[PDB]
């Protein structure tokens, strides 16, 4: 269980911070998918910092 | 009306230390690095971040004067360096066999076989600006004059930077103050245009007059008296041109005719230097003068009398043409860079004019018979010019984008260009691809016939002719005007039209320059590459709101790459991507226009005269029957000319070389940018930033690639910078071994 | 002799013929 | 309104012009105004050939580039041929129905094209060789 | 409906607007309300004035039709637009707004129509769906 | 000397010919830039403006750009074995061994110098054998320059120009009267690449055989 | 016409929607949650291609994607 402002590592392929460690935001508590909101330090090419993952595609690197 | 604000900006280094201070994105920090390339791209883009007005007009008033200093920073080392490290006191004594030399360059690695043998005895790089030509005909003839126009070139230099000071940080103008334009129209023409042409014939007759007869009859430099003491000794001044015993009581009492020796209409060149009489330039200037002081008494201003340019505009509209000219002195007081375009268009239109005027008719004692010289001013102020007229094109499409208004453009003549802009361009495409064939496809029949064997086939002298007969009658209504339609004239207005050969030492300064065939085919491929470079411009002036493909251009901006791959494909829409593609025609129109001038000068008009009188130039009179086809051009053009560029390593001429084989590197690796596309780059740099974090120390700042529009603009950079300093170094290294 | 005929047919007379062979069967539709 | 109004557009004398050529004439049918077009183009066409050609201090001059003149009607009777089997595909209808935007009578107007063509190139051959 | 005829604004110009495709297939036609007699920039060229109206305006794309809808809300806030296409010559009345609300609004009512039930990172290889009828991005 | 700078000028060709290449394939089916790119096939156009900008993109897109690295790597290989034979085959091996070490040499020496009788295939006195060859040399440059236009110039500035001779041939009298069956537009974003660096291809080769054959066959 | 499909990682945050030149998109109730909203396409045959939904999309990579398929008169972009 990942609670908000933990630290993660992101095991979405597709995405731009993949095998990346970001922070997380907050935990919407409801059952919409895609949850986790993960802030990162690096920034995307459409230079957006945040993202919604689900709990499948983080980890508790801690 | 004069209103003034009292220290509106702070004199502090606080906004020093933080780049990109002036916009809201621009102040948060670079996340990427495509912040670096977004920060100096938009800085003198005052327009953008600040929506105030009257506060970009105070931060354009301020620039103006810091680009002024910068110049008279220029000015000074042009004369600092004339005075210090040049060979202009024995070039006075022999301006024709001694070089014009400034530059001397430091006895290091090598470099020091750039200082060559250019006359006397100095060394150094032999200048082609003809600031030896220029400061003779204003007078100068020791290097302590030299020296103190250094100094004051460098105080104004430091009046300009203290003044861009002080308007904006102490003393700012109101935005009424800039809108003032028929009191600035006063001033520009009366002081700056007139009060400036008439002090400088107050220079010419008591300064550049004197010392320059004196310099013809050929004493000595060192036995010239000083100019000042031709203005306490006026019997000294009586000797020569004697209307200076009877002083301005000729002036004052209306006759002027006694004044017939020093303000002359002789209209001419001098047989003993090749340059324009300066007694011609002294009675110019005081006419342009008395033209240009009226000039700034039309105007009204707050004393009742004179013409306002709003109600010139008002009623004076047609029936073809709906509402006229109303509205258009509220788009020129009110956008920049409307302003800046027509600014821009008459002034790069004006140096090429100046160039045109300066090799036909040559203006400095020395400059026609210093070949290397006059070239290099044609195709200085050639260049500079056209750059400025895109530069035209850039800045009217910025006005559409973003100063344009629907609601003051109604039925006048902005509203009624856009509303036809499919028939002027279509009529621009078709006249283009007539001119495209009917030019250059009459070197393609000219290859095709001279190399099957049918030279009696082709378009020249010996063949199917084109003569140039509307020029032909006005090389003939030009050349006999002198007596007959200006009468008081002694000669014509120059020798290019008609008239005998000049000759200064032993070579030509000035021979009538005949006009033929190859004349003809090279006249419409000018007019064809111009067309062309207005085609690109007024398409992207005319289309930068809307069009077809895209109706909300203007929302997208005058500076976006596309709007996708989509409706087949729009890359390169905007009104930044024609002046993108303009620059490359602007480079294709004017390259061949100094090709067309560097080779007709040389055959025609450039070369030796003998004890008899017979001529014999460098090239040989090759342009009639050579540049008639592209091989021509290539063989006996760029193939045999270019055998002084690079036969230069191990001597003098070797940095022309270096620069000729170094702008051949710059401009190939501009299609580097060109031809590829940025997300080929940030792919490859995605795997250089791996191997980045590999080692654990990649940037915060994120490596990205260029832009596609900075991708298009570092490309046309390099590829202008590569071709033009080809150019630079394939001409100077060759009129200087020549000429 | 014969390039004198054939060099026309091939240069000229040919691809007119194929040129108009493939503009209607481009154009055509069903 | 769509179409911008000058005042030089919807001028009878230029309108006059083009209700009064054989291409929007109301009385011809296909075959008198593809001849009446060929006549006009045919007579012209060889003007160029004969004073511009590979030959023409010769016999011969004359002749030579008036085959021309018939070489480009006979080439521009094919593309006529070409551009009536595209366009008009089984005549392909519309809401005017004139020679040009349905067919209908098009295989008359490319044989006209090449009387009046190649008479026309014959006919101003005896006026510079003879006459 | 269209209102068809309406009165189209007081213009008189653009060479570059409505040509031969208009006639024979598939042109566009904008119906807004205009409450005041300004000036605004057409996709065209740049005038004509806007009527009282009921205005109408026919033009060449619906790209146009709503690159100029977003001009009449931007600048003049009239929000009333509303464009069509037109009979027999043309295909199908009332383009926008389809459901009365404006698209970015949402609306009960709608269906998702070309909607993918995984992400793109969950779509299969060209190399599955080869010599195949399926489509690699369709659901 | 000139040997040895040449060969690594080859070895310089070959790494980055391979790099474009190598890069190219690799990425074919995603990056970062583009995770789906598979998506989308071998060839496409890009993927619009956004994420920063994504022209050549597209696995074909690399293909295309190392055509350009091709040229040049095999341009310097023939450029070096045509220089050093020239020399081995009259016999005066010491003008390639001295001016081969420096670039000049290369631009004085060998382009300058072998194109004298090649650029006089034809002239204002008369014409010889190499006429062909002279005219094929300014062919060639021609259409590698042509190349140029669509390569530098992109779909969008002749889409809009088509547009304007579109409303031109549809108002003009006389001409309005006959009708085109495909729709005029200007050529696609990949089709552009293709058609500039085939014109471009073209004349690299035509040019330089131009030059080899006749310069070659000159002095012999 | 062009294909414009829409993944399930929609924020409905209604940027692509209101970036689409020629009104491809529109927001539906999503039945996930019947709280939130999803992008949808259900006008595909107007559609340009000229890929303004996605540059506005603010997911790390796109939850609206348009592959360029079939060209006709209106994917085109022809006003002729
Ligand atoms: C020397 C005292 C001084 C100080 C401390 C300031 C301080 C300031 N000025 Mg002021 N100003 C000054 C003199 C000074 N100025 C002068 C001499 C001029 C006339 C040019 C101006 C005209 C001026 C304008 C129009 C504006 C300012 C603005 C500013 C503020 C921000 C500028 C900044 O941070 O960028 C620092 C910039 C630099 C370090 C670069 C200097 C560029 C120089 C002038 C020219 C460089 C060209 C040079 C030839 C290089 C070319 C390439 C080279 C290789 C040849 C800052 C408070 C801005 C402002 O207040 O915005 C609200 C603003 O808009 N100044
Ligand atoms: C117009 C701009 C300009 C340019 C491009 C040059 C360029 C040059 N100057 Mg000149 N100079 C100029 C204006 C200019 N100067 C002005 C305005 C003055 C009066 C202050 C001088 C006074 C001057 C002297 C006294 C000398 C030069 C020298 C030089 C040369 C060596 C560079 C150097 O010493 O920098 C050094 C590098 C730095 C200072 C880095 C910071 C170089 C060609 C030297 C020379 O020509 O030697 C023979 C030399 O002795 N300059
Ligand atoms: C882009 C930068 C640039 C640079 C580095 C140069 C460099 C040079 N110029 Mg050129 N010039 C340029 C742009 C440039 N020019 C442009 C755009 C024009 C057209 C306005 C000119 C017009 C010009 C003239 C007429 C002359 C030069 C000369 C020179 C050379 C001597 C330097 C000098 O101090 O002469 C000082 C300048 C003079 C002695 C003549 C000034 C007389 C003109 C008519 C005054 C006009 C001023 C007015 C404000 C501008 C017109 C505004 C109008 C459109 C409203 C030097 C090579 C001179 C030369 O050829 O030397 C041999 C020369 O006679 N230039
Ligand atoms: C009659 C006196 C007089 C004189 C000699 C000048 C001279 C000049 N002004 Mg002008 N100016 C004047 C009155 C005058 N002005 C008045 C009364 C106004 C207000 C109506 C202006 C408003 C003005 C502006 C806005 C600008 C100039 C600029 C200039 C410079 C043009 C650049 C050049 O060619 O060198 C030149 C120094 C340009 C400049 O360089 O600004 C620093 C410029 O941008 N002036
Ligand atoms: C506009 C700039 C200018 C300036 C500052 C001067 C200044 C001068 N002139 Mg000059 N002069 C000028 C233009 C100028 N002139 C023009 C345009 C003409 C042709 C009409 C003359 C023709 C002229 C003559 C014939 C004489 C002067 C003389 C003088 C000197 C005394 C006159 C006086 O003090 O009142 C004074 C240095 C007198 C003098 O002392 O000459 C050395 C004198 O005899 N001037
Ligand atoms: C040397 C290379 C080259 C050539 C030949 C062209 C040619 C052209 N450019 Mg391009 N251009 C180029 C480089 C070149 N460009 C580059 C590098 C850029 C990037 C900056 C551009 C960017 C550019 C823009 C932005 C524009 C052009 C335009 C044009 C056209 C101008 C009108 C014209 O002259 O038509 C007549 C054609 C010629 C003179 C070409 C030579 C044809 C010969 C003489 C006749 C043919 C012989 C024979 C019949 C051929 C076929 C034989 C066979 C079928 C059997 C012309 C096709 C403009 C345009 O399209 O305006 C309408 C335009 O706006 N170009
Ligand atoms: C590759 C095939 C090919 C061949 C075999 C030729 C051959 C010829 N061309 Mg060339 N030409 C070609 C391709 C070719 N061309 C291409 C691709 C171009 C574009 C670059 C040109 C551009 C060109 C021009 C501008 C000219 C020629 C001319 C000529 C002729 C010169 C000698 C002559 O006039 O005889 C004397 C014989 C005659 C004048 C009559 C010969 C027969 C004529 C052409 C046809 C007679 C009508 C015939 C009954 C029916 C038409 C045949 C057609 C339907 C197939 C020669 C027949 C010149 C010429 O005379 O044009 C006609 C000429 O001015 N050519
Ligand atoms: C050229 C002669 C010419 O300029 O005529 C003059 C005419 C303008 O005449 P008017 O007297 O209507 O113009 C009054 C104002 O427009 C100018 O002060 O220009 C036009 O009709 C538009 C020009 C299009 C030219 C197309 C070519
Ligand atoms: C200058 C001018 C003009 C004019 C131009 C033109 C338009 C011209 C053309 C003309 C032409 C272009 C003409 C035509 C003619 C025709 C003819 C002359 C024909 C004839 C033919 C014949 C007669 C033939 C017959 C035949 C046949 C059909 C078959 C059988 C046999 C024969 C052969 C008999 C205008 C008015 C515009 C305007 C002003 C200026
Ligand atoms: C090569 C190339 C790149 C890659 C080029 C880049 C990213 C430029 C980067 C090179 C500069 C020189 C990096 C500078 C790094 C530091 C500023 C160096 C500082 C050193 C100090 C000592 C001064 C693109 O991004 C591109 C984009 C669009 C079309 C074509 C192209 C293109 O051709
Ligand atoms: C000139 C130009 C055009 C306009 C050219 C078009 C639309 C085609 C013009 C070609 C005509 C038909 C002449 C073709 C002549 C060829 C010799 C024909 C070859 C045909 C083969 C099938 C043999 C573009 O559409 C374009 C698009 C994208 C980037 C650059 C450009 C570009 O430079
Ligand atoms: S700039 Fe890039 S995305 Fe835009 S049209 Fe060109 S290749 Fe495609
Ligand atoms: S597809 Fe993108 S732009 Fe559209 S609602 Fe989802 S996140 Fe927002
Ligand atoms: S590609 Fe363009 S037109 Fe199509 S849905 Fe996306 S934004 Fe709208």
């Amino acid at each position: 269980m990942v609670q908000r402002g933990s630290k993660v590592r992101i095991l979405r392929k597709e995405s731009y911070w993949y095998q990346e460690i970001g922070t997380v935001a907050s935990i919407d508590q409801s059952g919409i998918k895609y949850p986790v909101i993960v802030r990162f330090e690096k920034v995307n090419y459409s230079n957006v910092n945040s993202n919604n993952f689900s709990l499948d595609e983080v980890v508790e690197v801690e | 009306k004069i209103v003034i604000d009292k220290d509106p900006v702070s004199t502090s280094f606080d906004k020093w230390a933080v780049p990109g201070h002036f916009s809201r994105t621009l102040a948060k920090g670079p996340k990427t690095t495509t912040w670096i390339w977004n920060l100096h791209a938009d800085v003198h883009d005052f327009d953008s971040y600040t929506s105030d007005l009257e506060e970009v007009s105070r931060k354009i008033f301020s620039a103006h004067f810091g680009h002024l200093a910068v110049v008279f920073i220029w000015l000074s080392g042009a004369y600092f360096h004339g005075a210090r490290f040049s060979n202009y006191e024995a070039w006075l004594s022999n301006p024709t066999t001694i070089k014009p030399s400034a530059q001397v360059v430091w006895p290091i690695v090598g470099q020091e076989i750039l200082n060559g043998d250019v006359g006397g005895g100095f060394q150094g790089i032999q200048i082609t600006s003809g600031l030896f030509q220029m400061w003779r005909a204003s007078g100068i003839t020791t290097e302590l004059q030299l020296y103190v126009t250094a100094i004051g070139a460098l105080v104004m230099a430091a009046l300009m930077l203290f003044a861009g000071w002080f308007h904006y940080h102490k003393a700012a103008p109101k935005l009424e103050w800039f809108q003032n334009a028929e009191s600035m129209m006063n001033h520009h023409l009366g002081g700056l245009f007139g009060l400036g042409s008439l002090s400088w014939a107050g220079h010419q007759i008591h300064v550049s007059l004197p010392v320059n007869k004196l310099l013809d009859s050929g004493v000595s430099p060192q036995e010239i008296p000083l100019p000042h003491e031709f203005i306490l000794n006026k019997d000294l001044i009586a000797q020569l041109y004697p209307s200076f015993g009877q002083g301005l009581t000729p002036f004052f009492t209306l006759n002027w005719n006694e004044y017939s020796d020093f303000l002359t209409f002789k209209g001419g060149l001098n047989p003993v230097t090749g340059g324009l009489w300066l007694s011609d330039s002294a009675h110019h200037h005081l006419a342009i003068a008395v033209l240009f002081i009226v000039a700034g008494h039309m105007y009204r201003t707050n004393w009742g009398i004179g013409h306002s340019m709003k109600e010139m505009y008002d009623s004076h509209k047609g029936p073809f043409t709906g509402e006229g000219h109303k509205g258009v002195y509220e788009i020129f007081t009110n956008s920049w860079h409307a302003q800046l375009s027509l600014n821009l268009a008459l002034f790069g239109s004006l140096s090429i004019i100046v160039a045109h005027h300066m090799y036909s008719m040559p203006p400095y004692p020395y400059l026609a018979t210093d070949y290397a010289t006059s070239l290099c001013l044609f195709t200085h102020h050639v260049w500079i010019g056209g750059f400025l007229i895109v530069g035209a094109g850039a800045h009217a499409a910025i006005f559409m984008v973003r100063d344009y208004d629907p609601a003051q453009n109604y039925n006048n003549l902005v509203d009624r260009v856009l509303r036809h802009r499919d028939a002027i361009i279509s009529h621009l495409n078709w006249v283009c691809i007539f001119l495209g064939f009917h030019s250059f496809g009459l070197y393609i029949h000219n290859d095709t016939m001279r190399a099957l064997g049918r030279p009696q086939d082709m378009f020249s002298d010996a063949a199917i002719q084109l003569q140039p007969v509307f020029a032909q009658w006005v090389q003939g209504v030009n050349s006999a005007a002198a007596g007959n339609t200006a009468p008081n004239a002694l000669a014509n207005a120059s020798y290019a039209f008609g008239g005998d050969i000049v000759s200064v030492g032993g070579k030509v300064a000035m021979m009538p320059i005949s006009l033929g065939t190859a004349d003809f085919l090279v006249h419409h491929i000018h007019a064809f590459t111009i067309h062309v470079t207005v085609l690109i411009l007024l398409k992207g002036v005319l289309f930068a709101r809307n069009s077809r493909l895209i109706p909300d251009k203007a929302n997208l901006g005058f500076r976006f790459p596309c709007d996708g791959p989509g409706r087949g494909g729009t890359c390169q829409v905007s009104a930044w991507d024609h002046v993108f593609l303009g620059l490359f025609w602007m480079y294709n129109s004017l390259s061949v226009v100094l090709f067309h001038f560097s080779w007709k000068m040389q055959s025609d008009v450039w070369g030796n005269v003998t004890a008899d009188g017979a001529v014999s130039h460098i090239t040989g009179n090759n342009f009639a029957q050579g540049a008639i086809t592209i091989n021509g051009w290539l063989r006996d053009f760029l193939w045999a000319q270019a055998s002084q560029v690079i036969q230069s390593y191990g001597s003098a001429l070797s940095a022309y070389g270096l620069m000729f084989l170094g702008a051949h590197f710059i401009w190939a690796f501009s299609l580097m940018f060109l031809f590829s596309g940025r997300g080929y780059w940030q792919e490859l740099i995605e795997s250089i930033v791996w191997a980045h974090n590999k080692l654990k120390f990649a940037p915060s700042i994120q490596p990205r690639a260029l832009s596609i529009t900075q991708g298009r603009a570092v490309g046309v950079a390099h590829y202008l910078l590569g071709g033009i300093a080809t150019t630079w170094s394939f001409f100077h290294a060759r009129i200087i071994s020549v000429g | 002799n014969l390039p004198s005929i054939l060099v026309p047919m091939v240069g000229i007379v040919l691809p007119a013929i194929v040129m108009a062979l493939l503009f209607v069967y481009i154009e055509t539709d069903e | 309104i769509g179409h911008l109004s000058t005042p030089i557009s919807n001028s009878s004398a230029v309108n006059g012009l083009l209700a009064n050529l054989p291409a929007y004439r109301k009385g011809l049918t296909p075959r008198l105004r593809g001849l009446e077009i060929g006549m006009a183009h045919g007579y012209f066409l060889t003007g160029p050939f004969v004073e511009l050609g590979p030959l023409r201090n010769t016999d011969g001059g004359i002749l030579y580039g008036s085959l021309s003149a018939v070489g480009l009607v006979v080439i521009l009777t094919a593309c006529l041929a070409l551009y009536g089997k595209a366009n008009f595909s089984g005549s392909s209808k519309s809401k005017d129905a004139t020679l040009w935007e349905s067919g209908e009578g098009w295989s008359d107007f490319v044989s006209g094209w090449l009387i009046g063509g190649a008479g026309s190139v014959g006919f101003a051959y005896l006026l510079l060789q003879y006459i | 409906t269209l209102n068809l005829n309406a009165p189209t604004p007081i213009f008189g110009g653009s060479t570059g607007g409505l040509l031969r495709k208009a006639e024979v297939e598939e042109f566009y036609s904008i119906t807004w309300t205009g409450k005041s007699e300004t000036v605004f920039e057409l996709p065209t060229g740049g005038a004509a004035i806007m009527r009282a109206g009921e205005n109408l305006l026919r033009l060449a794309r619906k790209e146009q039709c709503i690159a100029l809808g977003a001009q009449l809300k931007d600048k003049f806030k009239i929000t009333d637009y509303k464009i069509y296409r037109v009979y027999p010559s043309g295909e199908v009345q009332f383009l926008h707004p389809k459901d009365g609300v404006f698209p970015e609004k949402v609306n009960p009512g709608r269906v998702a129509v070309g909607s993918n039930k995984r992400r793109i990172g969950q779509n299969p290889d060209p190399a599955k769906l080869k010599f195949k009828g399926q489509e690699t991005f369709d659901s | 000397p000139g040997d040895f700078l040449v060969h690594h000028a080859i070895a310089l060709g070959l790494h980055t010919t391979t790099l474009i290449l190598v890069k190219g394939a690799l990425d074919a089916r995603g990056s970062k830039l583009m995770p789906d790119k598979k998506d989308f096939g071998y060839s496409f156009p890009c993927d619009g403006p956004g994420r920063g900008g994504t022209c050549d993109i597209s696995a074909w897109d690399a293909f295309y750009l190392a055509v350009f690295w091709m040229l040049n790597t095999i341009g310097w290989t023939t450029f070096y074995w045509h220089w050093k034979h020239l020399g081995v085959w009259q016999g005066n091996v010491a003008q390639f061994n001295e001016s081969s070490t420096y670039l000049m040499g290369w631009f004085r020496d060998y382009l300058w110098l072998n194109s004298s009788q090649l650029i006089n295939g034809y002239n204002p006195f008369g014409m010889n054998n190499l006429s062909v060859w002279a005219w094929m040399f300014l062919f060639g440059h021609l259409i590698w320059a042509t190349g140029f236009m669509f390569l530098i110039s992109w779909r969008g500035y002749w889409q809009e120009l088509i547009e304007t001779l579109v409303w031109a041939h549809e108002r003009t009298p006389l001409a309005n009267l006959v009708r085109w069956k495909d729709k005029p537009v200007a050529l696609s974003i990949v089709q552009a690449r293709l058609v500039g660096l085939a014109h471009f291809a073209v004349g690299y080769i035509v040019t330089y055989a131009a030059f080899l054959i006749a310069s070659t066959a000159s002095k012999f | 016409a062009h294909t414009v499909k829409i993944y399930d990682t929609c924020i409905g945050c209604t940027q692509c929607v209101r970036a689409c030149p020629t009104d491809v998109l529109e927001m539906v109730p999503w039945d996930g949650c019947r709280a939130n909203q999803i992008a949808s396409a259900p006008r595909t045959e107007d559609c340009v291609g000229c890929k303004r939904c996605e540059s506005a999309c603010p997911t790390d990579f796109l939850s609206i994607r348009v592959y360029l398929g079939a060209e006709t008169t209106r994917s085109m972009g022809l006003g002729y």
